[PDB]
This record gives C-alpha cells, structure tokens and sequence, in this order.
C-alpha cells in the first residue's frame, strides 16, 4: 500500500479527541505496543475477537486499552463521512452511534469485508500517526 | 486494399518502453499518448515487432516494410503503421478473476477513429456502438456508471475503484462487439478507467541483480496487464495481393504470436494480431 | 554630448552552432576576440567608457576566458565614426586572414568569401547619439534600450555552399571545430603538440602549460594526477577528424584506471550566473548619488576573482562578462564540489559588491532594499549527453526557475503582470539537476538569501566522503528513502506551526529507532534542521502568492498548478535531493 | 483552360517535416531531429507532382528503367521534366507541366458550424509597437554593419520604448476578427513529442550499435487543417486521396474543392492578409529571398526580421529514386514570415521591384508580402 495522508491526519484527529496523547505532545508507552498488536491480532485471530480483547475495560492493563478503540471508531466515522454518496458505490457511510460498542456494531452489521478493510486501513494510520508524538 | 483495424491481445504482461526520464520510483515507464495519457505502442515498434516476426519471408518484409537498415537500395515500404490505443484493461474483480474494462472516451474515441479512417467494416460497427454508446449515456443520465452485461455478473465489484456493477437489462451487447471487445465486459466511466489505467495502479514489478549472492543493483518495471486488448490501423496503401493476402492469413492464424515490447526473454509482450471481422 | 553604444555579434546562433565544449568555448571567445579588436583603438586613443571599465588587467590573458563584453558605451569626439567603420572593415579582413591558411586541418580557403561570410553573419551596428547630459545614469539606459532595439534587424549570408569540400561557405563553424589545429609530429620519442589557433594564442597565452582543451573528460576527471590527454595524444598518434577519437581514447584511458575512478569522473556541471535586476540596481545608484562607475569595478573585479577560482577549482571558464558567466566543471575534484564552488563564487559577488559599492551597500542597508545578487543554474549531466541538451537545461534552470522567470512569463503573456504581482517576483535562487544515465534526474531550487544555503553547503560538506587519507561522519542512505516514502506526513508535520520541531524529532526517532542509528543522530539533527529552515523560508516567499494566484480568475487551473509551488513539499523535495547528490557522491561501484 | 482548386491537408497521424539535418556536414547525422512546423513548398510542389503521376498511372517502380520515351514525353508534359530548383528563380514560368502556380501552406481553422474558416497568419513582428524614425536629422544614425540608417524610435500601441524582456511577438499567430486582431499561441496551435528510436541488434553481423536517435513528432490541433491554392492548366483532373507530405510517411488527407472560375489565388491570399495591412512597412506573408540583402538594408530604415533555412531534394525527371537523393549543393537563406521591412520615404515601389524580381518563386508560393 501507500500511505494515506487524510487517515493520518484523522488518526491524529481521533488520537488527541480520546485523551491518548495528553496536553503535551506526549503519550503512555504501552500504547505503541497497543496499537502494533492491533493489528496481528487482527489477522491472527478473527476481527471480532479481537475487538472484543481490545474493547474490553476492566481489564488488567497498564493503560485503558479501550481508547484504542474508540479512535478506530473516530477514524472509522470520519471516513464514512468522507465517503462519496453515489449509486453503483459498496461502502455504506452511516457512522457508527456513540453509544454503540464496535463489537455490537460489527455483530449486527455483518457481511464485514468493508468494515475489515476499514478498521485495517485505521489502524496502520494510527501505527504511523503515533510516531509523531512521544512516550514518557 | 484499404484501412483496415487490428487487435492486439496481448497474452502476458507488455512493456514498451518510452525512454522518458523518470522523476519517481518506476525506472522503466510503457509508452503513454500524449493528449490522453491512456498506455499506447508507437508504429515504429508495432513495425519493427511485425518486421521481425515475418523477417525470414524476405520477398514479404521488403515489398511490405522496405528495405533493411543496411540495404545498399532504399525502397520505401508499402504499408503504413499506426499508433496502437488501449482498447479494454483487465481489472480485478470479486466474483471474477477480472473483468475487461472499457470507458465510454474510448469507445468515442474509437468511432470518431473509424469514421475518420473508414475501415473495411466501419459502417455496421459504428451503427452498433453509436447505439450502445447512445442507450448507456441514456440510462447514465449524468451519473457515474458502470454496466455489465452478463446477468450473473451483476453486483460484480472493482477492487481499485470501490464501485459495482449494474446490469442494464434494455442493452443488448451484440456478439461481434463481445468479439472485439472482450469477455465478462464493463464500461465505466472514463474517470474510474484513467483512475485504473494510470501509473499508481499499472502493475509495478521490483527486479534484481545479483553478483554471488550479492546486490549489484535495483530498479522497478511497469507493464501493461495480460489480456489487455489494443487497436491500431494498418494502411497498405496498394501492395501485391499475394504478399498481402499472405500477410493477413499469418497475421489471423491462431497459432501465430507476435512480440511486442522489451522484455522478449522472459516473455513479455507476446500478442496475437485479430482482424475486424465482418458484423 | 557625441557618445557611441556599440553592440555586436549573433551570440546565442553561433553558441548554438557547437556541440562539443571545445567548441562551444571557442564560439564564446570569438566574440571577445571581435569586441577586443574592434575596442582596442579607442582604448589606445584614451576615450571615456560608460559601459565596460577597460582597464590594463582585462586586457591581459585571462585563463582564456572573454571578458569582454558585447555591448559598449563610448564618448566620441569628432571622427570616430568613419575610425569605426574602417576599423570593423580592417578587423573583418583579419580575422578572416586569420582563418586563410595558418596550421589548420583543411584544404584552402578564400580570404575575400571568408570576409563576406563574415560580414553577413557578424552583426556590427552602432549608434552615435546626442545628449544632452554628461551624466552615466542618462546615458547608459538611453543608448541601452536603442541597442536592444537595434538588436532586431537580421542579417545572414543569402547562399551557404557545403559540399565538394573545396568551395566551402561556412568558415565560422570550420573555425570552432578547428581552434586547437592540427596535432603535428615531429619525433619518435617527444609530445604531440597542439598548434593552436589565433584564438587559442590570444586566450590562453603563449608561456608554457599549453595544453589546450580536447573533450570533456579531462576538466570532468582532473584530481587523479594522470595526463589523461598526453595518453589519449599518444595513442592516437600511434595508429594513423580527431575530436571523436581523442574523446574515445580518453574514456578507454579513464577505464583502465578504475582502481581510483568514482562515478562523478564521467558527470560534467554546467554552470550559468546573472545579475539579480542589475538595471534596478543602477536606478538605485541613480537616484543616491552613486557612479556607475563603482558597478562596473565591482563587476571587473568579480569577474577576474570569479575565473581565478574557476581555474583553482579545476574548472574551465567559458564566459565571464559583466554580470553573466559559464562554466565548466567537474562534479567533485580534490575534495571540493561544485556546490562549493558555487558558494565561493557568491562569496566572490559579495565581496567585489562591498568592496567596490560600499556607500550603496550603507544607503540600501538602513533604507531596507534588496542588495545586488547572484542566481545559479546548475546542471550535471553524463559526458555523452548533448551538450545542447545539457545547455537547454542549465538556460532553463536559470532564467526560468532561478530567476522565477516561469512567473513573470506566465503572467506576461496573459497581460496580468501588474503590479502587486510584480511584488512577488523572487531573485537570489540557486537552480540545480542532475541527471543519471538512466534518466533519474534529481531537481531542486534553494534560495541563497538565508541559512538554509549556508546549512546546505555544511550538510554537502559534512557528508561527502573525502579521498583516502581521518573519518568522516557516517552518511545513512535509508533516510533517503524514508523521506520520499514519508513525504505527506512530514508535510502534515511541517504545517504544525507551534510544534512543528519537537514533532520532526520526535518522528525522526520513532523511526529511526534500532541500534545502529545512535551514529546517525548528527545527520538527522542536521536534516531536521536544514528542513525547518526550508519551510519557514518557503512559506515566507511563498504563502501570499500562492493565495493571489490562486484568486485571480484569468488563469487557468493547469497554469495555476504549474505556478503554484507547495512550500512543504518544495522543502522537502530540496532535502531529498541534497541527500541524494551526498549519496551519488559518495558511492562506488566496486 | 486554366482551373483553380484549394486543397486541405488534414493530418491523420503525427507528422514530420526535416530540417536542416545537421549544423555543419560530411557524414554526420542528428541526434535530436526537429520537425519544422509548415513543409517547404518543394514538398507541396512535388506532392501535387506525385498525385498527378499516380492518377495517370505512370509510376518509377522496381530497380530501374528508361520509362519509354513516349511516356517520357507524357510525363514532360504532365508534371514538366524537372524538380524545383532556386537556380531558374528568375524564371518568367514555373517550368512544370500543367502545374503554374500554388498558394503559400495556410493554416486554416475549421469550426463547428462548417459554415466558414478562419486563416491563421504569423504575428508581425511589429505588432502593437509604434515604429516612427524621427528625421530631424543630425540626431543619431544606425549603422547596420556601415550603412546609413534612421534611428528607430519605438513605443508600446498603448511612454515606455521597447522591453525585450517583454516582447513574445514570436510566439503568436494571429487570425482576423470581427473587430480586433485574434492572437493564438504557437503552443495551443502545434502539440510535439520527441520520439525514442533505435535498431535492434540483430547479432552474428553489423558494427551498429549506433543506431539510436531522437526525432520530433508535430500533431495539429483538432480543428486546424493545412490549406493551399493550385492552379492546373487545360485537361489536368486532381482527385481526393491520400497522400505523403514531409519526412517519416507523414500522412495526409486531400480535400480538392473546385472554386469559382475566373479567380485569382494571389488575390484571394492577399484578401485574406488583407487584416494585416499598415502602410508605413512591408509584412512578409511567404519566405521571401533576395539575392543580395545589402540593397535591401539600403532600401529600408529598419529590417525587424528573421531567417529561415532553405534546402530542395533537386530530383530530375527520370532520377534513381532509390537512394540518397541529391539535395541542393548551397543552403538558402529565407526572411521568415511575420517579418516587417519599414522602408524609407517613398521606394515602396523599389522594394515591390526587387521582391518581385524572381517570378519563380511567387509562382511556387514564396514571396508574398502584403
Ligand atoms: N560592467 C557593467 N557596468 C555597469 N552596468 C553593466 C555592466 N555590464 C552590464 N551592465 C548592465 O546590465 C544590464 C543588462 O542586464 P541583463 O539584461 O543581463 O539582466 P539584469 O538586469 O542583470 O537581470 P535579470 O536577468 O534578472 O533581468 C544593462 O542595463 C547594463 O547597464
Ligand atoms: C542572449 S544574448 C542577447 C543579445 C546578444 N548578446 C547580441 O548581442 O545579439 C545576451 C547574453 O549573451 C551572453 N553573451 C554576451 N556576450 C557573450 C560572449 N562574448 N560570449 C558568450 N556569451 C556572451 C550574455 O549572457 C548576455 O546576457
Ligand atoms: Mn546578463
């Protein structure tokens, strides 16, 4: 692939919109590793399984896992806004509800090659937009 | 003893070279027009490939082609070559292995080329497709389109540009236009065929050179996709009717293959040349 | 009063007419030569000279380099004109003479067919106005802007006969390709020797180090100590016109000395320099009260220090004349570059400007006025690439692109020139490609006025890796890649205003994470930083234009996006191109 | 007994037209080939020669022969028994056949409603500049390499005096409006590529690996077609088809439309650079040549004009025409079109003289001015 500048600057977006990099350009270090094993759990394991492993709160991390998450669903939303409206188009462009969890969403709406190639596509834009910042 | 079309087809990825210096990653570029952009052969290449082919046929290469470079006599040729356009572009496909891409420019740009040059078999082609052309601007309206004519091929998706494919039931494709041009057939819009046809989605391959195991140097190719169809117009203006006839009848047998292109040793390039047939 | 402004000679037609820099230098020194000759008399005759200072030095053989300038503005006394006018006919009638039968490779030669050959193509007018002011800021616009009109009237010879040899009409082109004679024999055991032309012996001298050019390789490789046309010379002679196999042979003698050849040793630059707006700055010089005749000091002196660094270099000069000068160089010898080259010759300007034009410097220093300046093409090419190509690009670099001649034509010949346009017209400006043998070429535009050409030069002077002696600083080539691939985000970097370093380092480091990159944190201090300096200089020169241009409404989208440079990228391109010039520099195939 | 047709030349593909093919001369060859933008009125001359010899189907075919002397005849006759030669260019008569006399190439532009056309003309070089040569006399005089001349004292048509850095009337072809002079850029006009071409080594033979060059190819616009006038003597038919015009098999097509009888095509070209018309100078329509510039200097103040270069393939009736052809031994010099000759006071009439002074070439299409 190449990368993409607007799921960059939507990661980047999203990133400081769910408290991950904090008021200095500075963020917890497991993070990094978060947002690398995103993506090999992806592929290792199923989507689902692994939204649901990183979705989960009250798990036993050293960080709230979960952020990453919601700035998938950002990212995601800001593309579906993006997203062209035209007939003969695949990508469906309603956004995902705050209130729903991503789980719950790729459950009910699936036939998930799209939601698959999006959630991929946003998480190699905030692999790539996190090295901007800085780890404490 | 006219202007006459031909098809090309190529069978295996094709690289013609332009000699253009590159300011990207792509070292070697394919040959582009220069109004259109869309992937083209010069003549000079299309004659020398056909000149090769035919060389052993000496009487045949010097009434047709001329003379050789180092001919002591200089007779012109008799036959005029054209430059060969992007007819259809295979593109990747989900319910397909791929589907032959053909935009609406193009098949403009084909009938405005035919009514120009008044090919053997322009009339009945030029009705067929100007009625096509007419029912599918018809039922676009102004819109983004892209048409498969099959009915399982509907829904069918193209992997590059997100876009699907209708099946408009009130167009009927004619068999001769599936002859000429191609299978599992779509026409789209020529934003998403420049978009497909362009140099960020023409197939680029990394190559190597290596000297013991070591990496002596390293550049990237591009190359026109395999199954890619293109046409050109050959003018014999009047030659002798057996060296043409011969011409034409090698030229259309099936079990002939024409090298076009640079990579002739590990087989690029390989086509084989189709006559307009009769509608 | 009775002044005289001479202009002569279609330069850029007989500049055309050669292939070869040999020739190419000989049709440059052909009209030094003319304007020398016709000149020297009212130089004798003691005449004040409001356009070229010709003083005693410039006047000496200079490194057989023409100084001497095409246009003249001359105060005459009564009967001078009829003195010009012999003396063009006498300075025809030798010349072409000259040119008859001296120890040139030909046949014979006509010297009343070579006269009028000369006399239609040499172009010779001159205008005798009256003025009424003694004043050099009158004068010298007034004759100026009639000379460029004069310009315009053609004359050529009606019939040129080449064929049969024997009655040839073309003697100019038989001139440049013969200047360096016919190599003679006279031993078995001795140096073949040029028998140079009347221009050689005039540029170059007659006192010793007489080895006149022959193709390009020996000024294109010359830091290996080998007298690779000595050899070259020999083995020609040793076998039986004869530019094309000394040119063969030198490149085979180049080959069997692989052992100490670099890559560059094949690469030729080409360097063209004018004048940032010399007209403005004499109206400048016009308006506080400051002679013209301190301008032209200052430009003599440059010009004589600009070839002496030249010849030190390891370069050839080809032209230097008031504000104009080419050059022929090599890529890299004895451990300089030609960008160090280009900034000693900028050193050079500078220092003739404050030298010479002192109280012009303090007028224009507090008034806030933008200073005399120097614009730079820049052009490397193969040693088998035209020649006329090669010249093209580096004419292109220069006029269009250093001196933002694409803006100013754009705009003009859509009659939209203005004036709040013409305020964003932008000088001082380095222009610089190479191109490979495979047609790769690396492009890039810098301006000189700030640090970012001051860093650009440490960075090439950094790491660039000096012949074997102690060590160097360890150039990384993945970074070069990691720019290209990384473009858009640097990008979006850069327009970070507040935090735009802190983000550059800290993506430097995220990147460039392992082990072995704790010896490469200089280069990546020194690339962050040249980056930095780039944008802010980009976006200074740049932001409002881009903006005013896009608001006009006459242009087209196409001539818009040709117009409009992005400052970023634009920086970024510059970085990437700096880096890839290190990287050519410093690798060899072994 | 002595009709006149225009024919257009619609450019099927990219095409060619040779230039001067070196800078000096012996055996080399150019590396980069440029194409000249309009083709030497040779060319058409021996264009309309070789369409007239294949609709009376007398063709030079295979090795060689001597054509039967009464077809030698025929021919004589038809197409005259020589090519074009600048040597007869005081000749009264074309010396050809039943060809006698042929427009300058005009560039014609063809609109949608192909109702009219429009005929491009290159820019004078004077253009939107006032050019008046003060004779107060004693103030300065030119000496255009030592010829008395008036000072030219130009300004801008709108002061300032003339910014060569500003002057892009070069660049511009220009066309008659309906009220102003239309100007239209050579670049919107002609679109070039530069073309990449070597020999194959074919090995186990040949010394050639230096067989690699660069040549430029011209495309016309879509709506610009190449335009002349003919005239044919008594029983001479030419009919549309396709033909050969400059170097590489540059392909045309004709349209031969037959105007009204009774015309003159002088006058028609003349009517149609009548737009372009200013009576204190001379606009060169066709490459003009004169013998001697220097009466030509002498007879005007200024000469804001350019060069062309001039070289005819010189073919005799029955030539080889399989081999190197001979070209014309000397190289001629043409002033360009678009250039202005601003003569002295009166000596119009002397200026006319001298430029109609070769019959020859106005016949052929050179010459013209307006
Ligand atoms: N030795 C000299 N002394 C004084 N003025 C000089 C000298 N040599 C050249 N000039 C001036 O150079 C001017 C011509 O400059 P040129 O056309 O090369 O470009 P420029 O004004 O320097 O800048 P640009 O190319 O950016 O427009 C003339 O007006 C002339 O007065
Ligand atoms: C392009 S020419 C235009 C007019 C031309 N010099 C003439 O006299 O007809 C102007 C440029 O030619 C170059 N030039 C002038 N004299 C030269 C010389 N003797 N040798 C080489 N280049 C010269 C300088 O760069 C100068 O700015
Ligand atoms: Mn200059």
């Amino acid at each position: 692939m190449k990368i993409s500048k607007k799921q960059i600057e939507y990661a980047i977006e999203a990133l400081r919109a769910n408290n991950i990099i904090t008021n200095d350009n500075q963020y917890p270090k497991v993070f990094k590793g978060y947002i690398s094993s995103f993506g090999a759990a992806v592929i290792q394991s199923g989507l689902i399984p692994a939204i649901i492993f990183f979705e989960n709160e009250d798990n036993d991390a050293n960080a709230d896992r979960h952020k990453i998450i919601g700035v998938l669903k950002d990212i995601i939303n800001a593309m579906r806004q993006q997203y062209t409206v035209t007939d003969a188009t695949i990508l469906v462009s309603s956004q995902i509800p705050a209130n729903y969890s991503m789980a719950q969403y790729i459950i009910e709406h699936g036939n998930t090659d799209q939601l698959l190639k999006e959630i991929t596509e946003a998480a190699v834009a905030m692999k790539l937009a996190l090295r901007m910042y800085k780890s404490e | 003893m006219t202007t006459r079309m031909y098809v090309i087809n190529t069978l295996s990825n094709m690289h013609v070279g332009s000699g253009e210096v590159n300011y990207g990653v792509i070292a070697n570029l394919i040959q582009r027009d220069s109004v259109t952009n869309l992937p083209n052969i010069n003549s000079s290449g299309l004659k020398g490939a056909i000149r090769e082919y035919f060389k052993e046929n000496e009487d045949l290469v010097r009434e047709l082609f001329g003379s050789a470079p180092r001919d002591e006599k200089t007779l012109p040729g008799k036959v005029r070559f054209f430059e060969a356009n992007l007819l259809s572009m295979p593109v990747r496909s989900d319910k397909v292995p791929f589907l032959m891409a053909i935009s609406d420019e193009v098949l403009q740009e084909l009938i405005t080329k035919m009514k120009f040059f008044n090919c053997e078999e322009a009339t009945q082609y030029i009705s067929h497709l100007s009625t096509l052309l007419d029912n599918i601007k018809t039922q676009a309206q102004g819109t983004d389109f892209a048409y498969v004519f099959d009915p399982l091929l509907q829904g069918a998706i193209i992997e590059e540009v997100s876009i699907r494919a209708t099946c408009p039931s009130h167009i009927p494709l004619q068999p001769s236009l599936k002859k000429l041009l191609g299978d599992r057939l779509v026409i789209l819009s020529h934003k998403y065929f420049s978009i497909l046809s362009d140099d960020n989605h023409l197939p680029v391959l990394s190559r190597n050179n290596l000297e013991n195991g070591q990496s002596a140097n390293l550049w990237y190719e591009q190359v026109l996709p395999r199954y890619s169809r293109l046409y050109f117009m050959l003018m014999d203006g009047n030659a002798q009717s057996e060296y043409l006839k011969k011409f034409r009848d090698t030229l259309c047998t099936p079990s002939t293959i024409i090298q076009i292109g640079a990579n002739a040793s590990i087989g690029y390039g390989y086509c084989q040349i189709s006559e307009l047939s009769p509608f | 009063m009775k002044y005289i402004a001479i202009t002569l000679g279609p330069i850029t037609r007989t500049i055309e007419m050669a292939e070869s820099t040999k020739e190419l230098w000989a049709a440059s020194y052909f009209f030094s030569y003319l304007a020398k000759k016709i000149v020297e008399p009212f130089v004798k005759k003691n005449r004040t000279f409001q356009l070229p200072l010709i003083n005693e030095e410039m006047q000496k053989p200079h490194c057989g380099a023409g100084l001497f300038p095409d246009r003249y503005i001359f105060k005459s006394e009564p009967g001078d004109l009829e003195l010009l006018k012999q003396h063009s006919d006498q300075v025809l009638i030798e010349i072409a003479g000259h040119i008859a039968s001296p120890s040139l490779p030909g046949t014979a030669k006509d010297v009343s067919q070579i006269y009028h050959y000369l006399k239609s193509y040499i172009k010779i007018y001159f205008i005798e106005r009256t003025l009424e002011s003694d004043d050099p800021h009158v004068v010298i616009p007034a004759c100026e802007k009639y000379l460029n009109i004069i310009e315009n009237q053609e004359t050529f010879p009606e019939q040129e006969e080449t064929m049969i040899s024997h009655q040839k009409s073309d003697f100019l082109k038989f001139l440049i390709t013969n200047v360096n004679g016919k190599i003679y024999r006279k031993d078995k055991n001795s140096i073949p020797r040029f028998t140079g032309s009347f221009l050689t012996r005039d540029a170059f001298g007659d006192m010793n180090g007489e080895r006149l050019f022959e193709s390009i390789l020996e000024i294109s490789a010359s830091e290996l100590n080998i007298n690779i046309q000595q050899k070259a010379l020999e083995v020609i002679t040793a076998n039986e016109k004869y530019s094309d196999q000394i040119w063969d042979a030198e490149e085979i003698i180049l080959n069997d000395n692989k052992a100490q050849l670099r890559p560059y040793h094949k690469y030729i630059a080409i360097i063209k320099s004018d004048g940032d707006s010399m007209g403005e700055t004499i109206k400048s010089m016009g308006a506080y009260n400051i002679p013209i005749t301190q301008l032209s000091k200052a430009l003599l002196s440059f010009n004589i220090e600009s070839i002496n660094e030249i010849v030190a270099y390891g370069g050839k000069p080809i032209f230097i004349g008031g504000d104009d000068l080419l050059c022929f160089a090599p890529v890299c010898c004895n451990g300089n570059n030609v960008f160090n080259l280009v900034e000693k010759l900028s050193t050079c300007f500078d220092q003739c400007i404050n030298q010479h034009l002192q109280q012009y410097i303090n007028a224009c220093s507090e008034a806030q006025r933008p200073l005399p300046s120097l614009s730079f093409g820049i052009s490397i090419t193969y040693h088998k690439y035209p020649m006329f190509e090669a010249l093209h690009t580096t004419d292109y670099l220069l006029e269009m692109v250093a001196k933002d001649n694409l803006f100013k034509y754009t705009l003009s010949n859509k009659n939209i020139l203005n004036e709040n346009m013409k305020r964003f017209i932008l000088k001082n400006k380095l222009a610089f490609s190479l191109q490979k043998h495979s047609g790769q070429i690396y492009h890039t535009a810098m301006s000189k006025k700030g640090k970012s050409y001051v860093k650009f030069n440490m960075l090439l002077q950094k790491y660039i890796l000096k012949n074997k002696d102690q060590e160097s600083e360890k150039f990384l080539s993945s970074v070069i890649q990691m720019i290209r691939a990384h473009a858009e985000i640097l990008q979006i970097i850069l327009q970070n205003e507040d935090k735009r370093t802190e983000m550059l380092k800290n993506y430097f480091d995220n990147n460039f994470n392992e082990s072995c990159h704790l010896g490469y944190t200089g280069l990546f201090e020194d690339i962050q930083t040249l980056l930095c300096l780039r944008y802010q200089e980009n976006i200074q020169d740049y932001q409002n234009r881009n903006e005013i241009i896009q608001q006009n409404t006459i242009l087209t989208s196409d001539e818009k996006e040709i117009l409009i440079v992005s400052p970023a990228m634009d920086a970024i391109h510059t970085i990437f191109t700096a880096l890839q010039f290190i990287h050519f520099i410093n690798y060899n195939k072994d | 007994m002595n009709r006149h047709y225009l024919i257009t030349l619609t450019p099927m593909d990219w095409f060619f037209f040779g230039g001067e093919r070196t800078l000096d001369d012996g055996k080399s060859a150019d590396y980069i080939s440029h194409s000249n933008k309009f083709p030497q009125q040779s060319a058409l001359l021996g264009m309309i020669r070789y369409q007239l010899l294949k609709q009376h189907n007398l063709l030079s075919q295979f090795p060689y022969t001597e054509n039967k002397p009464t077809e030698k005849e025929i021919m004589k006759t038809l197409i005259g028994e020589q090519s074009f030669r600048m040597t007869e260019r005081k000749a009264k008569s074309l010396g050809l056949g039943v060809i006698k006399q042929i427009s300058p190439l005009m560039l014609i532009e063809c609109k949608d409603d192909t109702s009219s056309r429009s005929i491009y003309f290159p820019l004078p070089l004077d253009d939107g500049y006032k050019v008046s040569f003060n004779e107060t006399s004693n103030e300065d005089k030119v000496f255009y390499n030592g010829i008395e001349c008036p000072i030219p004292n130009v300004y801008p048509a709108s002061r300032k005096f003339f910014d060569h850095k500003t002057y892009n009337n070069y660049l511009f072809w220009c066309t008659q409006g309906n009220n102003q002079i239309k100007k239209l850029l050579s670049d919107e006009i002609w679109i070039s590529k530069m073309q990449i071409g070597i020999t194959k080594h074919v090995e186990e033979g040949e010394d050639n690996d230096k067989s690699f060059y660069k040549q430029e190819f011209l495309q016309l616009k879509k709506s610009f077609i190449y335009a002349f006038y003919i005239t044919l003597s008594g029983e001479s038919e030419l009919s549309s088809d396709i033909i050969q015009l400059g170097g590489q098999r540059s392909v045309f097509r004709m349209e031969v439309e037959s105007i009204e009888e009774n015309s003159d095509i002088q006058e028609k070209y003349q009517t149609a650079a009548q737009f372009l018309t200013q009576s204190d100078r001379l606009l060169i329509l066709s490459p003009t040549y004169v013998d001697n510039l220097k009466e030509l200097s002498a007879l005007c103040n200024f000469m804001w004009s350019d060069s062309i270069v001039f070289r005819n393939i010189q073919t005799t009736n029955a030539s080889n025409f399989y081999g190197k052809p001979i070209k014309s031994s000397s190289k001629y010099h043409f002033l360009k079109p678009g250039s202005v000759l601003y003569f002295k006071q009166g000596k119009r009439k002397e200026v006319e003289k001298l430029l109609m002074d070769y019959t020859y070439l106005r016949l052929s299409g050179y010459n013209i001015y307006i």
